[PDB]
């Protein structure tokens, strides 16, 4: 089923992003954001293919197949014939249909579920200084620089760095 | 060789006891038999992925 | 898609647990743990069993079939005969492979959803008195001793008994 | 898999609630409540009627099938045509049933799903002053009529108009 991420209480894309499927924005003393996590996005990619190898290895190919000639008193056999050559390509041209639009509900679930277990993360690991505030965005207590950037995103953390100084504000914004 | 077991499918390569639905054997079957296809592992998961602790 | 509990913010499984799929593991004042829940993991066995005797049931057993013969001026009926056993061989055989592959993803996101569910009633029922730490644990700001345990263990937790006491005890620690 | 609202942390539906599939129960100053949620079921009734005229337009109709004639000496061809027959047969029925009991499991896992979103959805745009107190229900500290009702049930809540007072009153109960 729908996970809830894409279009759900994510608004729409990053058209600014480019190196990858799923990534981050953020907003330090001194820049704004736009890099990919690399980590999460090759599994999807490796996943993906796989599918699709795996989707084109299950088809043989045929090998030669020419039509036959009957006389006007082998009508009976050449009824059988053009039945066998119909029956086997409806089921043909049925399971290629669906298994295309199975696939397809498949892989958008994929993604969706793999943009809601990368928030998932981000907040587990930011527990109490965080303040989420909409559409899957912190904001820190504390005060942040590039390196705790990377921390957050590596998912080295290290939040008892961290945890007194946060308190201190937390309580004066309460 | 004809030997004086007592089976419920046969096929030229020897006889069969199974009740697993698909067969690999021979495609020329005499009696009851598992459905015959062209391929060489079907294992199915009952399971959990098995992820040993560090 | 991936619910995120197998592999996922929960790391590797439990060797030492033995009688079930699921299960928890406490460390009250007199012991330590390990006990499964066989509530859920009989649910998990049912459905199994189902599936596996569905999918054995769909596959009709197959009668005799016989090879036929014909002498040189039917060449055109034994190509004909040739063209059906081959093309029946290969639907069935595209049939078995691809259920199988399908049905496997199905089965893991299975017992992926059943860790997590597991997870959230725990979780809610000790909504305020558990201060979660990370991959799936929980620390009581009361004490509890064997009969809290299977109380929560069942599903009967009475939250109210002890609402007061580890308001107490939070309020030492904040 | 099983998303873990129906029949799952919510308990049993609602008899008294007619004009929809997912809806609210109120309880404010002057009444109570069973309204649907016209926006999430109109979703829903879209995806299941696509579903329903896919699954019927992939199947073709059949046109005239008569059965044949043979003598005593056109055994071979006769065996031939039944098997040809018996094996079509036996694909269909296969495809048909496998089609239904997937579809099953696919339409009642998109029920659990906007059950589940329907109930994130409140409960994020509810962030401070609600207090969720079991099976999917909410409490407001603030007090509320039938228009922050309505408020609630568009998606249009706007918090900052009642974040200081609830406030207050989440003080008093601490
Ligand atoms: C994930 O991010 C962490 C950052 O928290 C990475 O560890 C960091 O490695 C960099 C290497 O550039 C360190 O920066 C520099 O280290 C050198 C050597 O000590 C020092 O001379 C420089 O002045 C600068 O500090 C960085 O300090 C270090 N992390 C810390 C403790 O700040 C890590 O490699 C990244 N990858 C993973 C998987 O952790
Ligand atoms: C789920 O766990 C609860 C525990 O919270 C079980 O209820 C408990 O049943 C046991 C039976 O051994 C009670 O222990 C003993 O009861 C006897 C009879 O009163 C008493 O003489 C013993 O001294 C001891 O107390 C236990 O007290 C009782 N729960 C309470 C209120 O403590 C329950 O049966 C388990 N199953 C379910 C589905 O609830
Ligand atoms: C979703 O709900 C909001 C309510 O928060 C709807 O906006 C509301 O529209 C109604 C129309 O009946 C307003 O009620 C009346 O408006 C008239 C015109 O100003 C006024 O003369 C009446 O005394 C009464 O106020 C209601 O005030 C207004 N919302 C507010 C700000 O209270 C909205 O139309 C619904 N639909 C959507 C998608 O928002
Ligand atoms: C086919 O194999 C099955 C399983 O091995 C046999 O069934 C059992 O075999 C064991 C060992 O010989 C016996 O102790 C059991 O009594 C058998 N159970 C049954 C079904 O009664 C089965 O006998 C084998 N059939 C043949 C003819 O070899």
């Amino acid at each position: 089923g729908l996970f809830g991420a894409i279009a759900g209480f994510i608004e729409g894309g990053w058209t600014g992003m480019i190196d990858g499927w799923y990534g981050y924005h953020h907003q330090n003393e001194q820049g704004s954001g736009y890099a990919a996590d690399q980590k999460s996005t090759q599994n999807a990619i490796d996943g993906i293919t796989s599918k699709v190898n795996s989707v084109i290895e299950k088809m043989n190919t045929q090998f030669t197949a020419v039509g036959k000639e009957f006389n006007n008193l082998e009508r009976r056999i050449e009824n059988l014939n053009k039945k066998v050559d119909d029956g086997f390509l409806d089921v043909w041209t049925y399971n290629a249909e669906l298994l295309v639009l199975l696939e397809n509900e498949r892989t958008l679930d994929f993604h969706d579920s793999n943009v809601r277990n990368l928030y998932e993360k981000v907040k587990s690991q930011l527990r109490n200084n965080a303040k989420e505030i909409g559409n899957g965005c912190f904001e820190f207590y504390h005060k942040c620089d590039d390196e705790c950037m990377e921390s957050v995103k590596n998912g080295t953390y290290d939040y008892p760095k961290y945890s007194e100084e946060s308190k201190l504000n937390r309580e004066e914004i309460d | 060789p004809v030997h004086n077991c007592d089976t419920r499918c046969q096929t030229p390569h020897g006889a069969l006891n199974s009740s697993l639905p698909f067969q690999n054997v021979h495609p020329i079957t005499i009696g009851e038999c598992p459905k015959y296809v062209k391929s060489t592992k079907l294992r199915m998961a009952t399971g959990l992925r098995n992820v040993p602790s560090i």
